[PDB]
């Protein structure tokens, strides 16, 4: 187990459902011996003799740019095209539609409150679940 | 009105008239003249005018500001010239006070006013020490308030309140040593400003 | 880009003052070691002078150089006139400071600072 | 008489700041978001510069929050974004600028509360 | 690790090093450097002392508020030993005396007391144990001091098998009884600097490898005793039967034992620090 | 309402007590842990509920200007008492 | 030869510590180079992190022999920027305790000057009087020295019943105490030998070197801010300004002794002319409401809450406000940026310019005279270093 | 061995017109030929177009495509694939 | 309100399995050395990674770069998106291309197999804002949720 940082404890990049890149900021440092997640992997790479070519948050973000330039255009929605090309490729292999009706995982509010590790560990979310079931 | 400070229009008018007087005589240097609502006259000048303007105010027969009350600086980082040099002068003959202001940045020196007022000697050492403003032709410019070897200029807005180093006695080397500052209790920053405007008369244009 | 000079009108004039100040500091070190009864050697003292000068070697603004020389002269005057004490002179050497980690792994083990 | 200097303005060597707190800090230039608990907007007028948050730990004796970061409380105010960026540049601080967020102008109409055929009709007052 | 002893900070006075150390013999020559180094980095230090509180005052400024805790203790009272080590993660034994007294002989200070400390530390669950012996410890020495050092060195290992035993040569420093001893008045000596010994002790605490090992802390160079005494008198610009016997014992060479180099410490030359020690009293060829 | 933990250390009115493996309890060795014995939560629970006639009552903590700011307490609910938010005194409509 | 004076005398002294580096030729002093900053505590920077109320106690600790006078200077500056006016009774109280503070300062100035010159006994007699005046401070504020009593808007609390009677009983006997002091010093030929023609400064030089207070009037300059630029109710009391003729240490000593007598004369009028009424401005957006109101009225509670957390906002502006403090002109250049915390607060300490003139005044004098000249300037390093 | 191809281009700049034309016409054919080769197309405003090829063990090369034609892009990919 | 989860069940120390098969605290040096020894012994398809739902891009690229250096391309996510056709070749294939603010301009919205009220509450509120002020027409295929 390698203790990593939570989203309140690091400056990290997340892309939302529309493709917009945004970054968190450090509010508090990680607890105990926990460490920034990308730094753990960078430290692991060196000990294993496969050192990664970036030593700072800025440098790993320069790397992000090499792989996808939109990932460092913070707060911008770039916009993607070529729907026709994607549509032309989805018509090749013909997959069959199952007979099961479409049921979303969350049908009522009781399913909304706990969905990830943070909210599952939250005592307030546990009180909300208890409230909307009793 | 018991709680409101009374106005004095007579002094406001006198100071305004003298403000124009100074501007008419020193147009080479004077950039702005204003009189505050509590009757204080400020002459804003180009830094080249420090010696001519101060000399005029000291020696002119209608001025006679023989006493330098205070000489200080103010740091406003958002200004291209962040430092504002403020001279507070007093005239015993005319029982009046005037304020003269100029500006400079980190690298532009200001002429020492020691030739006009001997009082300026230490005031300028303090401004150099606390703000890092260099005064040209100062007889003995050096720190006055800070410790020997102190780095930085503590009264700059971007200098941290607790500084960068702190002292303690170390038994191993048998002397007082300087080390990077660590605080058992960090100073607790407070956000006090109300989100509601207080003084409409000073509202800036959008 | 038209500015009031401090002392030197160009880098060549500024570099003359830098060399003059280095000469004064270089000759002062033996006296400083004796006057303050320092446990460091004269070579260590002169190496410290070189290191402090070297760290500013990249400056290209004559006004900034003037200020650095102005401050360096002030520091020398404090040392020669013995306004400084033994502690002030030895503050250049950070003897009680434990070496701080330089490489990525060492920093990673000890904290979150870059 | 004036001289000519074409160098980019840089004062890092004459500010007295330790190198650690110039080269490893990240300044953030922004207009603070309105405190959502209040409607006043007077605190969203000026530009601000803060630095990256660093470690705070519990003092063993009292449990007070200790720090080793000399910039932990440093907040600077600027009239414009350019003033803030200029100040960061000459001080050698690497910086991030975030564009000012301005509330979008809205279309309000008290009459719409009582629409004859639209969903804007309110069911209570 | 208990959450309270996870390291925090930047290694300074207000930081938390995670070290909770009980230092027996802290009021002596070696103890003041060990406590200072522990306090420099924000360790919790328990200082059991036999002396008057007035004689512990020089230790007070060495730690942040609350980081130095003083206790009374008696060498022959095991309950007082237990109270001191009960909450510590390391116990450092610097107890010793260069002479015998009516109430305490060399067997008391170098055998009975170290054994009692080690035993109570093990019974208290203490994880680490640092014990200072002597390079020239031997059960065949003409010196009763060095004979007792050998017997106690054996009992500590038996009682606390994971103990880190350190065997320094004669230590020189401002408060030593070596260079000061000569300035106040065949054999080969390898004196070692006090700060090097202190740094090695601090590193043995932080180094998991040092557990169960025996170290020999010696200086860089070996000096014929005559050359050393002449050098001291030059720099200075100028006792008991046991102490003379110890001073005339040639420093044992033990290449099998790890030294300061294994703990990351660079031995300080005597010539670099000789003036520091002897300045208040106002170069010897080495043996390759 | 003081109580001693299994190690014998008293628990404060805020619930604080060093746990078993906490070195920090070494500070109390040879000294003592200052603990106030008059737990306010227990003392305010001994006060009787005050029976009043009106729907709304006011409390200022007693002593006029030496008490707390005067607040008014609604007593409509019959399932519970009205509790003063400053001093904890309870009221009930009779 | 080069010589450094000791930090302070070997008896209790409360002026602070000074490093005086001197150049001597035989007995004569050729150069004086005071090295200050030994009590520099960055007060002016700390104030920028305080509300206007939170910064007020810092002024007690500047010239910490003239506490309430420093409070008055800061209060007047904030009142000017606030554009409000303290009520008449508060103004009389401020003048009354301003002159009690002048007595406190002049006893310290005159008697420690004598004590350093070797005349120990008057210090003991007159510090019993200081102890009784400390009781007046303590009875109005609860503190003997750093009262924090005078605040923008007025004073913190009204005088307790019976205090003015006790101030009258004290004042009734004080002139006799001054007479005993003058019996020891005024005509003493040893005292005159240590002070007459020592540290002479011309009227012209005193002005250009930035001097103020007794350092000006000792040289014949007819100037006193209480007369020329009156504040509070100083225009309503009668008193004379003592003026020197020789500009030396002896004349300045006579000026300070006579000023003590005039302070008693002013205190007498204050005790008789004290009006009734409230003691802080009746504007709860500046001065907190009474505790009974705060505990009863919704508006009062809000304003109490806001004044003690955010503090009052001050309209943007800058002022230089000065008073005739016991040591000279004490002023503040106070800059407000519109918020509840001052943007800049420069403090003008009269002893700063006076000490800068030590080298000028000591020329052609002997080493022992340097002690006399420092005493005649009445230097406290809390205000010099700030 | 080749492991991944990335093409970066701008949505509007003339310098990426040739890359835009390639994706319009050739990309679908390319994908059919190499079904299990990830060809990551990533548009971002005001970037000079580039072709990244990632080989085994994380070895990567990049080729500029600024002002290229659709055929010059086709040859650039032909070089990379083989 | 879920931020209090950040105060519970936290991983604060590196842990490894001991002789009994139980997790025990250790140092960063020991834990990383153990993982490094395995990463140097395995290659290709013998090394894989799964990324959870709260992982950041900087960690994501770092882990991809590390695994690529043993020639492993089994970098997976828990959330499934079909790889048929273009898959993730074209960003438009897996984005909300209209943008959240773009809902305010639409005149018809078809929701297919989803409960945006709980999947994306702030996106569902944008639909209701358009439903309210623009008279937006909304149709759903899937369970008749509210
Ligand atoms: N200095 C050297 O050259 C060398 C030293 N060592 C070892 O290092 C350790 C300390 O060295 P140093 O510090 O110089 O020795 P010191 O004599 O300077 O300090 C001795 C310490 O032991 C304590 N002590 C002595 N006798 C007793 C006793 N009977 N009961 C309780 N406490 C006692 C003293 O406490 P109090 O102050 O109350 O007497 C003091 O704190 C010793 O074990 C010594 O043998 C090993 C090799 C060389
Ligand atoms: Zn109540």
């Amino acid at each position: 187990i390698l203790p990593g940082a939570a989203y309140t404890e690091k400056s990290a990049t997340y892309v939302n459902t529309e493709g917009r890149a945004q970054q968190t900021k450090v509010a508090v440092t990680p607890p105990g011996l926990a460490r920034e997640d990308w730094k753990i992997i960078r430290a692991l790479s060196e000990i294993a003799g496969m050192t990664l070519p970036y030593d700072t948050l800025d440098q790993v973000r320069n790397r992000l740019e090499e792989v996808s330039p939109n990932l460092v255009r913070y707060d911008d929605v770039e916009g993607a095209n070529y729907f026709q090309q994607a549509s032309e490729l989805s018509k090749l292999v013909n997959q069959q539609l199952l007979a099961d009706p479409l049921v979303p995982p969350q049908l009522t509010i009781k399913d909304f409150y706990m969905t990830d590790s943070i909210s599952r560990a939250s005592q307030t979310m546990a009180k909300c679940v208890k409230a909307v079931t009793e | 009105r018991p709680t409101v400070r009374p106005r004095n229009d007579v002094a406001h008018k006198q100071l305004s008239a003298f403000g124009e007087y100074v501007a008419e005589i020193l147009p080479k240097y004077v950039q702005q003249v204003q009189v505050s609502c509590f009757n204080e006259l400020e002459i804003c000048i180009h830094p080249d005018g420090v010696i001519p303007v101060l000399t005029f105010l000291r020696d002119h027969s209608n001025a006679q500001f023989k006493s330098l009350a205070d000489l200080t600086a103010v740091d406003i980082p958002t200004r291209q010239n962040r430092f504002e040099i403020v001279y507070n002068l007093l005239s015993l003959r005319f029982n009046s006070r005037i304020r003269v202001k100029t500006y400079t940045d980190e690298l532009t020196p200001i002429e020492s006013s020691v030739p006009v007022y001997k009082a300026a000697n230490w005031y300028e050492r303090e401004i150099w020490d606390m703000f890092g403003v260099f005064f040209a032709n100062h007889p003995d410019l050096r720190r006055i308030l800070t410790d020997y070897g102190f780095e930085g200029h503590p009264f700059r807005k971007d200098f941290p309140l607790s500084g960068y180093v702190e002292l303690r006695y170390d038994d191993e080397v048998k002397r007082v040593v300087a080390e990077p500052v660590e605080l058992a209790q960090e100073f607790r920053k407070f956000d006090l400003n109300s989100p509601w405007e207080a003084f409409p008369a000073y509202r800036q244009p959008p | 880009t038209s500015v009031k000079p401090i002392f030197s009108r160009d880098m060549n004039e500024a570099k003359r003052r830098v060399r003059e100040l280095y000469r004064a500091w270089y000759r002062e070190v033996p006296n400083t070691v004796h006057l303050f009864q320092l446990d460091i050697s004269v070579k260590q003292g002169r190496d410290k002078v070189r290191e402090m000068f070297k760290k500013n070697a990249h400056i290209t603004d004559p006004r900034v150089v003037d200020l650095l020389v102005i401050k360096g002269k002030m520091e020398l005057e404090e040392t020669i006139k013995v306004w400084k004490q033994r502690t002030h002179v030895m503050r250049f050497f950070h003897e009680t400071e434990a070496p701080r980690p330089k490489d990525f792994l060492s920093k990673f083990y000890v904290g979150h600072d870059p | 008489q004036l001289i000519t200097v074409d160098e980019k303005l840089d004062i890092t060597t004459i500010t007295g700041v330790p190198e650690e707190h110039i080269k490893t800090r990240k300044a953030r230039i922004f207009v603070p978001a309105r405190n959502n608990m209040q409607s006043g907007v007077n605190n969203t007028k000026k530009w601000k510069m803060e630095f990256d948050t660093r470690e705070r730990w519990e003092n063993p004796l009292m449990g007070w929050a200790s720090t080793a970061d000399p910039l932990s409380n440093l907040v600077l105010t600027f009239s414009t974004k350019e003033d803030a960026v200029a100040f960061a540049e000459k001080n050698g601080w690497s910086y991030d600028v975030e564009e000012r967020k301005v509330p979008k102008p809205k279309s309000k109409s008290y009459g719409a509360n009582f629409s004859w055929n639209k969903r804007t009709r309110v069911s209570t007052k | 690790l208990h959450h309270a002893v996870i390291p925090h900070g930047k290694g300074g006075r207000s930081s938390v090093s995670g070290i909770v150390a009980t230092v027996f013999g802290a009021t002596g020559f070696l103890g003041r450097y060990v406590v200072n180094h522990l306090g420099r980095m924000g360790s919790q230090v328990i200082v059991p002392h036999r002396c008057e509180p007035y004689d512990t005052m020089h230790l007070r400024p060495m730690g942040d508020l609350g980081q130095i805790i003083f206790m009374d203790w008696n060498g022959r009272d095991k309950d007082s030993i237990r109270r001191a080590v009960e909450h510590s993660s390391v116990v450092i034994n610097l107890v010793g005396r260069e002479w015998e007294t009516q109430n305490f002989d060399f067997e008391d200070v170098f055998v009975k007391i170290p054994q009692a400390i080690a035993q109570v530390s093990k019974e208290a669950g203490v994880e680490k144990f640092i014990h200072i012996s002597h390079l020239n410890a031997d059960i065949k020495s003409s010196s009763k001091y060095l004979r007792s050092k050998a017997v106690g060195e054996k009992e500590v290992r038996e009682t606390f098998p994971e103990a880190t035993i350190i065997k320094p040569a004669e230590i020189f420093g401002r408060e030593d009884r070596f260079l000061n001893y000569f300035a106040n008045i065949k054999t080969v000596k390898q004196p070692v600097y006090i700060v090097d010994v202190t740094k090695g002790i601090i590193n043995a605490i932080k180094d998991p490898d040092a557990r169960g090992k025996t170290f020999a802390f010696v200086g860089p160079s070996r000096y014929l005793l005559f050359d050393l005494v002449q050098y001291v008198f030059a720099v200075a610009h100028r006792t008991t039967r046991d102490k003379v016997e110890r001073i005339h014992t040639t420093d044992k060479i033990l290449p099998h034992l790890p030294g300061l180099e294994d703990l990351g410490v660079e031995a300080t030359p005597l010539e670099l620090k000789a003036i520091e020690v002897l300045r208040r009293h106002r170069p010897a060829k080495t043996i390759p | 309402g003081v109580r001693t933990s299994p190690t014998g250390e008293k628990v404060t009115h805020t619930g604080q007590v060093y746990d078993d493996g906490d070195y920090r309890k070494v500070r109390f060795v040879g000294r003592q842990k200052e603990v106030n014995e008059n737990f306010a939560i227990d003392l305010i629970a001994e006060q009787p509920v005050s029976q009043v006639g009106s729907r709304v009552i006011s409390c200022d903590g007693g002593g006029g200007a030496l008490g707390h700011p005067r607040v008014y307490i609604n007593l409509d609910k019959e399932t519970k008492t009205g509790t003063c938010g400053y001093c904890g005194l309870q009221f009930r409509q009779q | 030869s080069n010589l450094t004076l000791n930090f302070g005398p070997q008896h209790p002294a409360a002026h602070g510590v000074l490093r005086l580096v001197m150049e001597l030729s035989g007995e004569m002093v050729r150069k004086c180079d005071p090295h200050i900053g030994l009590l520099h505590r960055g007060t002016e920077k700390l104030i920028e992190y305080k509300t206007y109320l939170q910064a007020l106690p810092y002024f007690d600790r500047l010239d910490y022999v003239s506490m309430m006078c420093n409070e008055q200077a800061y209060s007047l500056a904030v009142e000017k920027l606030l554009n409000i006016r303290p009520p008449p009774r508060a103004q009389w109280i401020r003048v009354l305790f301003g002159e009690i503070t002048r007595l406190l300062n002049h006893i310290m100035a005159v008697t420690t000057h004598a004590l350093d010159i070797g005349a120990m006994t008057p210090f003991f007699w007159m510090f019993e009087e200081r102890e009784k005046m400390f009781e007046f401070y303590e009875r109005v504020s609860g503190a003997r020295m750093h009262a924090a009593y005078v605040r923008p808007g007025g004073v913190h609390q009204d005088l307790p019943l019976g205090l003015m009677d006790d101030i009258y009983e004290f004042s009734k006997n004080f002139s006799l105490r001054i007479d005993e002091l003058e019996e020891m010093l005024t005509n003493n030929r040893i005292w005159r030998n240590r002070t007459v023609d020592i540290g002479i400064v011309t009227a012209e030089d005193a002005l250009n070197y930035g001097f103020s207070g007794v350092m000006l009037r000792g040289s014949g300059i007819q100037w006193d801010l209480r007369k020329t630029q009156p504040y509070d109710v100083y225009d309503q009391v009668e008193f004379d300004v003592p003026i020197g003729s020789r500009g030396d240490c002896y004349d300045r000593y006579l000026c300070r002794v006579e000023e003590m007598r005039q302070s008693i004369r002013i205190i007498s009028q204050c005790l008789n002319k004290m009006p009734p009424g409230e003691i802080k401005v009746d504007d709860a957006k500046v001065s907190p409401p009474k505790r009974a109101e705060m505990k009863t009225s919704m508006e009062s509670l809000i304003h109490h809450f806001k004044l003690y957390t955010e503090g009052y906002q001050v309209p943007p502006g800058a002022t230089y406000t000065a008073i005739e403090a016991p040591k000279g002109e004490f002023g503040v250049y106070l800059v407000s940026d519109g918020s509840s915390r001052p943007y800049r607060c420069k403090i003008k300490a009269p002893g700063f310019a006076h000490l800068a003139g030590l080298d000028k005044m000591s020329k052609g004098h002997m080493l022992a005279d340097v002690v006399a000249i420092i005493g005649t300037q009445d230097i406290v390093f809390g205000e010099v270093d700030r | 061995g080749l492991r991944e191809i990335r093409i970066h281009l701008c949505q509007r700049s003339p310098g990426s017109q040739g890359v835009r034309d390639f994706i319009e016409k050739r990309y679908v054919e390319l994908k059919k030929a190499n079904p299990d080769l990830p060809i990551l197309i990533r548009e971002c405003s005001d970037v000079q177009p580039k072709l990244w090829a990632r080989y085994a063990f994380g070895q990567e090369k990049n080729v500029s495509l600024n002002n290229f034609s659709a055929d010059q892009v086709t040859r650039a990919l032909e070089n990379v694939l083989s | 309100f879920a931020y209090d989860g950040l105060k519970r069940q936290r991983l604060t120390e590196p842990m490894v399995r001991n002789e009994k098969g139980l997790l025990t605290h250790t140092t960063w040096e020991d834990a990383l050395s153990r993982v490094a020894g395995m990463l140097q012994s395995f290659q290709g398809n013998d090394v894989a990674a799964i990324a959870g739902g709260l992982v950041d891009a900087e960690a994501l690229i770092a882990l991809k770069d590390l695994l690529n250096r043993v020639d492993s391309d089994t970098l997976c996510t828990e959330e499934v998106f079909p790889t048929a056709g273009a898959g993730t070749d074209l960003r438009s294939n897996y984005l909300l291309n209209t943008t959240i603010a773009g809902v305010e301009e639409a005149d018809v919205v078809l929701l297919v197999g989803t409960n945006p009220r709980f999947e994306a509450p702030l996106f569902n509120a944008r639909i209701r804002k358009s439903w309210l002020h623009n008279d937006l027409k909304v149709a759903l295929i899937g369970s008749p949720v509210d």
